[PDB]
């Protein structure tokens, strides 16, 4: 939920470009989602769109409009939530842990034959 | 520490506010054949958006487990064909 | 040879995505939007611990 810092304040006692790469995180994810999910959802536009490309743009800028007033209040809830510098954006993304597991388990596999 | 408060923060952030508001909307408008688009449309993002994450905040929650066990099984090895 | 690349080519993508991505595509295509959309909330909270990957390596 929303107010970060009520519910952080409570829970970092029981235990800004960082948090900006927190917040590029999420826009890394949210973009990427915006697309890749868009095309496996792009057959049922023409059936309910009308063969309208206006109302393709349409529902485009606002599925996107309605994100960033989200992306401003994710900002503004997230310079205010605090967290300690052990994230990298880096190794949050998938694909580069993805093919350093690739890297491990063939690494793995040449030994495995030897 | 933080790994797992920032998975739950976020999971919990679009979970209960940002996956009801594109639900919520969505529970009325359905007359209006096009105005399906918008909502159900904004369903599928966050909806895939937490189906991803929780393959992606869990995938390197397991891959330092998963990798770290290869790493482990990768030294018995050695230490197998070393000794061999 | 290293035949595990093959084996692992099998048993991650072959086996394992095939039957995730069919199982979604087809289950989608039986629809309405409820009805499919809510009952793989539960598969989820059933059939986890069985997607890691270090148990199906």
């Amino acid at each position: 939920p929303w107010e970060f810092r009520k519910v952080i304040q409570a829970e970092y006692r029981e235990r800004k470009i960082m948090i900006g790469s927190i917040l590029r995180l999420l826009e890394t994810n949210t973009v990427s989602a915006l697309d890749s999910v868009f095309e496996k959802y792009e057959k049922e536009m023409n059936q309910m769109t009308h063969g309208d490309n206006n109302e393709v743009k349409r529902i485009y800028s606002k599925k996107e409009r309605l994100l960033e007033i989200i992306l401003t209040k994710i900002k503004k809830k997230l310079r205010q939530a605090k967290f300690p510098s052990r994230i990298s954006e880096r190794d949050l993304d998938i694909e580069y842990i993805y093919s350093k597991r690739q890297f491990i388990q063939n690494r793995y596999s040449q030994e495995l034959q030897n | 520490t933080t790994i797992d408060v920032l998975s739950s923060l976020f999971i919990n952030l679009f979970e209960n506010d940002l996956i009801p508001q594109a639900l919520k909307d969505f529970n009325k408008s359905d007359d209006d054949q096009f105005r399906k688009l918008l909502y159900k449309l904004d369903l599928r993002l966050f909806q895939t958006i937490s189906d991803q994450m929780t393959r992606d905040l869990k995938d390197i929650l397991d891959i330092n487990v998963s990798n770290n066990e290869l790493c482990y099984q990768l030294k018995q090895v050695l230490a197998r064909k070393e000794d061999l | 040879t290293d035949t595990y690349n093959s084996i692992s080519n099998f048993i991650e993508n072959e086996l394992t995505a095939l039957l995730s991505s069919d199982d979604y595509l087809m289950d989608d295509l039986a629809g309405p939007n409820e009805v499919c959309r809510l009952l793989k909330a539960q598969v989820i909270e059933k059939r986890k611990d069985a997607m890691s990957r270090g148990k199906q390596d």
